[PDB]
């Protein structure tokens, strides 16, 4: 498993029962009641998924689609962003926003 | 600037940090850019004074000196959009990108 860093969500790694991003003020939580919301910004923002499934985890996937899937790996809600193969991050940002780069262009280690 | 990341249009001031854990990347005043712990350098010490680094619009990591002269460059291009240079945990600095998705808790509509 990769470390957790508190602003960051790299492709493979999962939260889950109010596991959350932390920036600052702003936080991004996958919650326990399937929703996942962004407190931040002006106005947050939430995936409107609340009861529609039991156990749920987020998980960004090696192609830049993040995705909600219950306990039975059923498709809750997905981003709907797909590229090309390889590594992603999605960053909660300083600045509120939550926003998905990727693939990896370059890199210090192979 | 986070205390991780670079995103295109921000600057890694002279002295100035990104960090993650022990992993720390040093924009030097001797212009030489090192990720300590990390084993690796830009290698262009001596070569400039009060140097930056920045990330262009198409994902390219940039050293500039205070006159604005290119020192050194990751070569590492993609298309015109918007970029992050993540400082990983496991020790590399990775750029990322373009972006593929937003979520924006700004709009009002």
């Amino acid at each position: 498993n990769i470390p957790f860093t508190d602003n960051l969500l790299f492709s493979g790694q999962v939260l889950y029962g109010d596991g959350r991003l932390t920036a600052k003020n702003h936080q991004l939580v996958m919650q326990g009641d399937c929703n996942l919301v962004l407190y931040g910004g002006k106005y947050g923002w939430q995936s409107n998924t609340h009861g529609n499934g039991e156990h749920c985890f987020l998980r960004l996937n090696h192609k830049g689609e993040l995705i909600i899937k219950d306990d039975d790996f059923k498709t809750i809600w997905s981003s709907n962003s797909s590229s090309k193969q390889g590594d992603y991050v999605l960053i909660l940002r300083d600045d509120g926003f939550a926003v998905i780069y990727g693939p990896a262009i370059w890199e210090t280690s192979a | 600037l986070g205390t991780n990341y670079l995103l295109s249009g921000q600057t890694l001031n002279t002295d100035g940090h990104l960090k993650n854990g022990d992993f720390d990347l040093v924009m030097q005043n001797d212009c030489n850019l090192v990720l300590y712990n990390g084993n690796w350098q830009s290698n262009t010490a001596n070569n400039g004074r009060d140097c930056k680094l920045t990330l262009t619009d198409y994902g390219e990591l940039v050293i500039k000196n205070g006159d604005g002269s290119t020192v050194w460059r990751s070569r590492a291009k993609s298309v015109k959009g918007n970029y992050a240079a993540v400082l990983h945990p496991d020790g590399r600095l990775v750029v990322f990108g373009p972006s593929v998705f937003k979520i924006d808790p700004w709009v009002p509509g």
